[PDB]
């Protein structure tokens, strides 16, 4: 339960002003990761610091619109 | 550069024309839209 | 009279009518665009051909039938047709940018990858490469016809120039059917859009040069060329490597790397 | 016959007559937009009541000072007057094609027009940016419109520097190399071929432009997985060569008038004055991103873009020093011509080096999209680019029409425009400093004061360019015909007579080897 | 075919006055008129088109 | 061929100078005069 | 904010913003000396009845001309090169926020902890309470702590904008389907203001921004009062 | 940098017509063989409604406006999926 | 979820002769997978497919020489 969680660091994949793929990938981190956790033995507060990452970093619209292809099975990248 | 004298010299009287007319010619219509500019606003 | 060899042109009406044929063509894609009508388009493309063939017609007058064309007037065509190839390089690097600044980078609304999710290309092994032979193969019986006309041989250039223009219409008409047969569409985000501006433009190039080579050959089948003058000749081949050329950069960048 | 003189006309100096004729016009509706964009914001508030119009006027403006009256003048105009007599040609390379390049201007300026009738109109910035230009928030024809405009202006220009460059390589006497030619058709050569690599360029960018609002395609567009910021690199790679285009054939009169009123047989250094226009032509096709500075770029772009941009000051105080050397030791005779060139020759640099604070793109930040940059351009560009056409329309005019202008007149003509164009853009770098954007309708109460100043300046430019008008009608008007010129042994274009015949160089120059 | 250049030489060489794009004979007067009158033509219908489309259409 | 020398290598006429001066006035009054009327149609349009 | 006839930069409220003053005076001087130079030099050249019109040799005195400058050049470039680095440099930021752009006003989003988000517009001029500032009030400011290192990501809903805020020399372009970081941090508390700065459509001069800054501990209770 | 060809001594119209017929023809040839194996049609994949394509942002100048300007109802299904 | 695991499926990532980068690919996702799950709320049954993968397609000395490797501190690929 390693927290202490402000927001996001600095990562070195990402270290230019355009930040786009630090939240897509993210999002996509956590979303791999959270499916995963759901083999048998799997929980998902694994997954949870991708989470704090793409809530911190992602526009609420981005978020919102990748959730709804997610579910209309119109999401581009793979998960 | 050398000239012949003028074939046909504009006197100041003309000169005066020639300005005036030029110059109304460039703000009377300009002057009439913007002097009217309220009347287009409100339409 | 004169005693330089430079070309004095009578005054002309065609390039006011070239002018007018372009406002004629921009303002009719405007008014099929934006007003459901066809009108003005259809005037302006037909006042466009009539405006280009009674130029290059008087152009040919000019020169086969009058003897303006003194070496020093053909040096300087031949560096204008260089000059406006240049610029026609440039207007394809403009897309080739568009294809490379999308496709290094694909955005996450393609999937983050290219090709998109979602994008099947067409396979760069089958029509693509056959149209890569054939342009490539035009190259070389171009090249043929050339060397025919110099070395005074009338049978084997048209030949060769015929078979030229066999193959840019085998390459127009495979594009064409690749265009139907292809699953995406140039509404099919940006790879769409990519392929089919430059491609699409590319082959454009190849309909405006083979109609040059097929003035060319009509000019040979009248005997207008001789051995050694035959500029409009060696404009259109060039013209030709340009188009082909274009086509080795388009297979390469869009068709192989990008698949 | 005169339709087959002036709509037919296969002949350099009534084609460039047209030109001028063109440009002229057309500077009178690009001055009545600044005008109206000066009225807008001459006190706090609104004036038009409707902002999507003065965005209108402003994209405008631009468009029409730049490609309707500067280019036309500057390449068209005293180009094609002055290049094939400088080298002794009996015309342009392509004089019929030349003809078309002056005909697709007035429909190019036509599909303007009708851009701001239509709809309501394209309020994009003349940089026509996407979304903002886009079929979602400037539906309609306008955006339209204005893309064709530009498509024409283009090909008009594009086949004109194919027609320069053949020009000036193929039909000079043959005893004279490019190192024999004078400055200003050097300048023109360059400029030349500016044009043909960068308007390529801008044709695209404008051509995804349009598909993108048309044929659903979507170059520009995110949702389909492209980006605004392509339009943008595409537009700066043909915009930033077509500032150096606007101010290069300047370059060449400002020589050749120093040269001139100094009483030189020659301007000073005249290699590096080559070398130096060669040389800013070539840096200015590797900067453009200077006008990205606040897109997102990476650091270390950024610091490229700075460095490379900064080293064009270079070569242009090559030309500035020269100029000066120029008028070193000089007759100088204070002529009108004579004034416009040193009112350039300061205003210009002082542009100039406002740009090379613009270079930096540290504070850059702080400057860009607000009246600095205004006040940058409208020095370096504006200024500059009519100063050197002011200069060169009062020295050549007795050659084109045969006719002295008066030069009291003239002078007072130049006071006056010296004075409104300063009390206009000083000004506006204290406006940009502190903060205020650009493309605003109206400002915070603090910017009143230099606002209102500004405004007044526009209006004193407003009674010079009468005053232009009404000089050149007294010009026609008293008919002094001219006699002759001094230094027509370094002055080819003059020893033809004024107005030269409509045939000149029939019998070419002799100019021996040795 | 036979090499006829020399009579079109001949003929586009003839002291008539005539401009190049005049000289064939008849038919260059008739396409010119066709041309023209379609460009003039044209231009006055795309003028009538800008008229209609400045104003908002109910 | 075409006239030549000075007030004969132009469009216009300047045979008489106050013809000239209202030839001159409408060319240059009216592309000044366009702008302000554009904005007028524009602001009317609605 | 801008006050009346200001002849320079609103007065820094960042470190950063005080860097670039020092730059641009070190600049200013450099401008304000070539162009009264060129000046005195025209000045110079006219003033004199002696001639010398014959061939001048420019080899010599072209290697002034360009050493010079390009000298002048390197000790501009050099310090503005630093600023641009230390700008970039890793600054551990301890708060995002985003904002998105919109025609005509912005939108932030809080959305480290809990998941916070409000719309800013201005405030009319008919509306403004007395001693308010014309075009630049909203009625939801950017609370954020002052004298901390704040990240703020940048975009846009529609067209492109662009978020400034000139006394802590900020300026990024909203970009739809972009998101541009930058970095904040105050010095002071207190009310900082700006203007959209990428032309944007009819609203574009009447979308501001306006930050709000407070101590750590009040942002914390700001904060605390949303949930 | 030459192929493995190898003909000259003052190049020619005949070597260029040997160029021509002996590799550039048989060449297209042999890619046309090629070509007219690997033709007949793929399995036409699911449709699946994807955001980034079929856009339309304005109807096309022509038809019903959604339908592109070389549509193959085979392959190319609309914004609503393959037609009937 | 099915186990009965027999051997590893065909995987459409790997579909030539060449075999090596699909060991390769399956121990680096067990042991990411693995280290992921030592931490935060989680065990290493989730990581299981992955290892039957992997131990069904590397030589033993691969996975021996890659386990000395990460012992040791010089294995070259990122877990
Ligand atoms: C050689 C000596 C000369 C050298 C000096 C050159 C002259 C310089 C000073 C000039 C001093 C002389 C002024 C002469 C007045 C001429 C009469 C009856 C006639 C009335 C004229 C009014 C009609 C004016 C034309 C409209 C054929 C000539 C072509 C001229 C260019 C057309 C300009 C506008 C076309 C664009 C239309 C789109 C509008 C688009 C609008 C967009 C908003
Ligand atoms: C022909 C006339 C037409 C009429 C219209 C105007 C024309 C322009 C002429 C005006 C005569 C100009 C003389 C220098 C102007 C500097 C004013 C200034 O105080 O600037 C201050 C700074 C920022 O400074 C600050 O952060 C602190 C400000 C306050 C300092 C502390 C004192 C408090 C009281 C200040 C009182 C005033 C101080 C002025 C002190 C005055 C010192 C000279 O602003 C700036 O950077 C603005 C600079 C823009 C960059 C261009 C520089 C190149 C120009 C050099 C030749 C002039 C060309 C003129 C253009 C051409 C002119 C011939
Ligand atoms: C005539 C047109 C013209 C010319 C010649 C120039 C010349 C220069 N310009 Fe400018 N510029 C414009 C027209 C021009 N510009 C326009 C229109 C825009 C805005 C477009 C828009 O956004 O609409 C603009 C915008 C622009 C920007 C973008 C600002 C922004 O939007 O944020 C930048 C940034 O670097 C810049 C820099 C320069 C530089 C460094 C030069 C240099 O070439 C200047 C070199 C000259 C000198 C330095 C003076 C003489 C030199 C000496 C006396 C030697 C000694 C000097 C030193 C050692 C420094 N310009
Ligand atoms: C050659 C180019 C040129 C010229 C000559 C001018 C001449 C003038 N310009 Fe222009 N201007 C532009 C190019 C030019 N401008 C451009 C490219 C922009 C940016 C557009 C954008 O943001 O999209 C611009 C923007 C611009 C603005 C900023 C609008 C905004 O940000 O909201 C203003 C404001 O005062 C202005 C004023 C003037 C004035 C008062 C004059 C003149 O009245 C000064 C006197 C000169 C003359 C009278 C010329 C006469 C010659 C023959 C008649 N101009
Ligand atoms: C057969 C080989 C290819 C030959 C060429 C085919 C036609 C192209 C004609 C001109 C091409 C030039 C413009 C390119 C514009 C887009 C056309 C792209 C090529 C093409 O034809 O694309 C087609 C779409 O055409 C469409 O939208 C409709 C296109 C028709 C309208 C075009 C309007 C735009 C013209 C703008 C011109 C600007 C020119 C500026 C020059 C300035 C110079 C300085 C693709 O069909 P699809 O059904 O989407 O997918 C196929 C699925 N089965
Ligand atoms: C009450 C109104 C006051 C008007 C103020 C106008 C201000 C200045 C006018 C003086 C400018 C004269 C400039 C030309 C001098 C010509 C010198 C020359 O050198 O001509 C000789 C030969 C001499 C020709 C002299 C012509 C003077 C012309 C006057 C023009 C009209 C201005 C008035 C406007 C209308 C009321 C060659
Ligand atoms: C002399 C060589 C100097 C080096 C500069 C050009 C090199 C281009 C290589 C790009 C490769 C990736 C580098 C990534 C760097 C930042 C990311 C990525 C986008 O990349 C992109 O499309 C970039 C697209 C190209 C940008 C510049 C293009 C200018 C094109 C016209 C030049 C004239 C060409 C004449 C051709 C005959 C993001
Ligand atoms: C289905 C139809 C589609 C229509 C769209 C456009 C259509 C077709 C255009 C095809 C171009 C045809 C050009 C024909 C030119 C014929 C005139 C010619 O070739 O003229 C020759 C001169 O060349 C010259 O001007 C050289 C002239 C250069 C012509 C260059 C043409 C390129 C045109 C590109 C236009 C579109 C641009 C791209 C759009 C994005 C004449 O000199 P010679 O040959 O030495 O003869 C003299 C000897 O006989 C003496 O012994
Ligand atoms: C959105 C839709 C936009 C539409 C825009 C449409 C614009 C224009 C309408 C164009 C109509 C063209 C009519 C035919 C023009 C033929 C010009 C030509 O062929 O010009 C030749 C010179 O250019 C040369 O060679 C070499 C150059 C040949 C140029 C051929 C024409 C190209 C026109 C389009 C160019 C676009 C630029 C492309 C790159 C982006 C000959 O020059 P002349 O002075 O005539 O004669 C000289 C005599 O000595 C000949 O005996
Ligand atoms: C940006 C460039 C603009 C520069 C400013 C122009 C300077 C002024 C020029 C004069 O313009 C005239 O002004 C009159 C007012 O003095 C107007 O008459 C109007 O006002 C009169 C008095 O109230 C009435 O008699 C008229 O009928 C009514 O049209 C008239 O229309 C207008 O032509
Ligand atoms: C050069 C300026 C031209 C700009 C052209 C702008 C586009 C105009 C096309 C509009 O034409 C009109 O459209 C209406 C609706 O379809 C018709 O009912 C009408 O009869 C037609 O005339
Ligand atoms: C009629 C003409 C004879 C040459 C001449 O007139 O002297 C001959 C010579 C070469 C012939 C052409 C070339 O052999 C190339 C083509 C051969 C095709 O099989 C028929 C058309 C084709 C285009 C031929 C038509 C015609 O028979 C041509 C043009
Ligand atoms: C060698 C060349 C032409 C000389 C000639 O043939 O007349 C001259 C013309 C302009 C000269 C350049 C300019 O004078 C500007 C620079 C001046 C420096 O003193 C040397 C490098 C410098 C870059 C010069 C190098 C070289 O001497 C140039 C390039
Ligand atoms: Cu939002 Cu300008
Ligand atoms: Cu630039
Ligand atoms: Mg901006
Ligand atoms: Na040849
Ligand atoms: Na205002």
């Amino acid at each position: 339960k390693i927290k202490n969680y402000q927001t996001a660091p600095f990562d070195s994949r990402f270290p230019n002003q355009n930040q786009t793929r630090n939240c897509w990938q993210n999002y996509l981190d956590f979303h791999r990761c959270e499916k995963a956790m759901t083999a048998k033995g799997g929980d998902v507060s694994v997954c949870e610091w991708y989470r704090r990452v793409y809530k911190s970093l992602c526009p609420i619209s981005w978020v919102s619109t990748w959730d709804d292809r997610r579910a209309e099975g119109t999401f581009p990248g793979k998960i | 550069i050398t000239a012949k004298p003028a074939k046909t010299p504009t006197s100041p009287k003309e000169q005066a024309i020639g300005l005036s007319v030029t110059f109304l010619s460039f703000l009377l219509p300009a002057g009439w839209v913007l002097y009217h500019l309220d009347n287009y606003k409100k339409s | 009279h004169q005693t330089h060899a430079y070309h004095m042109v009578n005054p002309s009406p065609w390039p006011l009518t070239g002018a007018l044929s372009a406002l004629l063509m921009t303002s009719g894609l405007t008014m099929w665009f934006h007003f459901n009508s066809m009108t003005l388009l259809m005037i302006g493309l037909t006042t466009n051909m009539l405006t280009m063939y009674q130029w290059w017609r008087d152009v040919i007058r000019e020169s086969t039938f009058q003897g303006h064309h003194t070496p020093a007037v053909q040096k300087g065509l031949r560096y204008g047709m260089i000059l406006f190839i240049i610029s026609e390089v440039l207007f394809f690097t403009g897309f080739f940018w568009a294809f490379y600044h999308s496709s290094l980078a694909p955005t996450p609304e393609l999937g983050g990858c290219w090709p998109p999710t979602g994008i099947h290309p067409l396979n760069p092994l089958e029509v693509p490469l056959l149209n890569t032979s054939v342009l490539l193969a035009s190259g070389v019986s171009i090249t043929w016809a050339h060397h025919s006309l110099m070395e005074g041989d009338r049978k084997h250039m048209l030949q060769a120039l015929f078979i030229t223009i066999t193959l840019g219409v085998y390459f127009t008409l495979l594009q064409a059917s690749e265009y139907y047969e292809a699953p995406f569409t140039i509404s099919d985000g940006v790879y769409g859009s990519t392929f089919f501006v430059a491609t699409g433009f590319h082959g454009l190039h190849v309909i405006i040069g083979s109609t040059f080579l097929i003035v060319c050959f009509f000019r040979q089948l009248k005997f207008h060329f001789t051995s050694n003058h035959h500029f409009g000749f060696e404009a259109a081949a060039w013209y030709w490597h340009f188009v082909d050329v274009v086509w080795l950069f388009l297979y390469v960048s869009i068709y192989w790397w990008g698949s | 016959m005169f339709i087959n003189r002036w709509l037919f006309s296969t002949n350099h100096k009534d084609i460039g007559t047209l030109y001028l004729l063109f440009g002229a016009w057309a500077g009178m509706v690009g001055t009545a937009l600044s005008l109206l964009i000066r009225a807008e914001l001459g006190q706090p508030g609104t004036l038009l009541g409707d902002d999507q119009i003065y965005n209108v006027v402003v994209t405008a403006h631009a468009f029409v000072m730049i490609f309707f009256m500067v280019m036309p003048i500057m390449i068209g105009g005293f180009g094609n007057w002055l290049v094939p007599l400088m080298i002794g040609a009996p015309d342009m390379a392509f004089p019929r094609m030349n003809n078309m390049s002056f005909w697709l201007l007035p429909p190019s300026f036509l599909l303007l027009l009708a851009s701001s009738m239509v709809e309501a109109g394209a309020g994009t910035g003349w940089t026509v940016y996407p979304p903002l230009a886009g079929n979602l928030a400037h539906a309609g024809a306008s955006v339209d419109l204005t893309i064709f405009s530009l498509h024409l202006a283009g090909v008009s220009s594009i086949l004109g520097a194919i027609n320069f460059i053949t020009t000036i390589i193929n039909m000079k006497p043959p005893a004279m190399s490019q190192y024999q030619t004078p400055l200003f058709v050097w300048s023109v050569m360059i400029t030349a071929v500016l044009l043909l690599l960068s308007l390529p360029v801008l044709a695209a960018g404008i051509t995804m432009l349009l598909t993108d609002r048309n044929l659903n395609t979507t170059f520009f567009d995110p949702a389909g997985g492209g980006d605004p910021i392509l339009y943008q690199h595409l537009f700066w790679f043909f915009g930033h060569p077509e500032v150096y285009i606007l101010i290069l054939p300047g370059f060449g009169m400002i020589s050749h008038i120093v040269t001139y009123y100094s009483g030189k047989k020659e301007p000073f250094g005249y290699m590096g004055m080559v070398w130096a226009m060669m040389s800013i032509g070539f840096l200015g096709f590797i900067v453009w991103a200077h006008h990205m500075f606040t897109v997102g770029m990476d650091v270390d772009t950024r610091a490229y873009f700075t460095s490379a941009t900064m080293i064009i000051a270079i070569p242009t105080g090559v030309k500035v020093f020269s100029w000066l050397a120029t008028l070193h030791g000089g007759n100088i005779k204070w002529s009108p011509a004579m004034m416009w060139a040193l009112g350039f020759i300061f205003l210009f640099t002082v542009g100039g080096l406002t740009g090379i604070v613009l270079a930096n793109s540290s504070l850059d930040i702080v400057l860009h999209d607000t009246y600095y940059v205004v006040a940058h351009f409208h020095y370096v560009l504006s200024m500059g680019a009519v100063f050197a056409i002011m200069g060169g329309f009062v020295h050549w005019f007795p050659l084109f029409s045969g006719y002295t202008l008066n030069d009291t007149w003239a002078k007072i003509h130049f006071a006056i425009m010296f004075v409104g164009v300063n009390m206009t853009f000083f000004p506006q770098h204290f406006l940009g400093l502190s903060g205020m954007p650009r493309r605003y309708s109206d400002y915070p109460d603090a910017y009143t004061m230099w606002n209102t100043i500004s405004s007044m300046g526009s209006f004193i430019s407003l009674t010079a360019v009468m005053l232009m008008v009404f000089i050149i009608w007294e010009a026609f008007a008293s008919k002094r015909e001219v006699l002759t010129v001094d230094l027509t042994t370094t002055n080819l274009e003059w020893l033809n007579g004024c107005p030269p015949p409509y045939h000149t160089f029939e019998e070419p120059t002799y100019v021996n080897l040795k | 075919f036979e090499n006829r250049v020399a009579e079109k030489q001949k003929l586009f060489q003839e002291d008539n006055g005539l401009p190049v794009h005049l000289k064939g004979g008849a038919t260059d007067n008739i396409l010119y008129r066709v041309t023209m009158t379609l460009c003039l033509g044209g231009t006055l219908y795309s003028l009538y088109c800008l008229g209609w489309a400045s104003f908002p259409h109910k | 061929h075409y006239e030549e020398g000075p007030g004969k290598n132009i469009p216009f006429s300047v045979e008489n100078k106050w013809r000239l001066l209202a030839m001159m006035t409408l060319f240059f009054g009216s592309g000044f005069a366009a702008p302000f009327f554009i904005v007028r149609h524009q602001l009317l349009k609605k | 904010m801008a006050y009346p006839m200001q002849l320079g930069f609103q007065d820094a409220t960042s470190p950063i913003m005080e860097e670039l003053l020092h730059f641009h005076d070190h600049t200013l001087m450099i401008v304000f000396l070539i162009s009264s130079l060129v000046l005195y030099i025209i000045s110079l050249m006219l003033t004199t009845k002696l001639t010398h019109t014959s061939t001048m040799d420019a080899q010599e005195v072209e290697t002034i001309w360009t050493i010079l400058p390009a000298i002048i050049l390197i000790l501009i470039a050099l310090p503005s090169l630093r600023i641009l680095y230390m700008m970039d440099e890793i600054n551990n930021p301890s708060l995002t926020v985003k904002t998105m752009g919109h025609q005509w006003y912005w939108s932030y989003e809080y959305t480290d902890y809990e998941d916070l988000s409000f719309d800013s517009y201005m405030i009319p001029t008919s509306e403004l309470k007395p001693g308010e500032l014309r075009l630049l009030e909203v009625d939801n400011r950017v609370v954020l702590p002052m004298e901390m290192t704040i990240r703020m990501l940048v975009s846009s809903e529609d067209v492109l904008h662009s978020w400034a805020v000139p006394s802590l020399g900020l300026k990024t372009d909203a970009i739809p389907g972009r998101l541009n970081q930058t970095t904040l941090m105050s010095s002071r508390p207190g009310l900082y203001y700006g203007q959209c700065s990428e032309i944007c459509g009819s609203n574009h001069s009447f979308m501001p921004i306006v930050l709000e800054l407070v101590p750590l501990k009040y942002f914390e209770k700001w904060s605390a009062s949303m949930l | 940098a030459s192929a493995a060809k190898g003909d000259h001594g003052g190049t020619g119209a005949r070597t260029w017509r040997f160029l021509t017929f002996g590799l550039a023809l048989p060449s297209v040839a042999l890619c046309t063989l090629n070509s007219w194996l690997h033709s007949g049609h793929r399995e036409r994949p699911a449709f699946i409604p994807y955001h980034h394509l079929r856009i339309r942002t304005k109807p096309f100048s022509w038809g019903d406006g959604n339908h592109t300007f070389f549509h193959n109802p085979r392959v190319n299904p609309l914004p609503t999926g393959y037609e009937k």
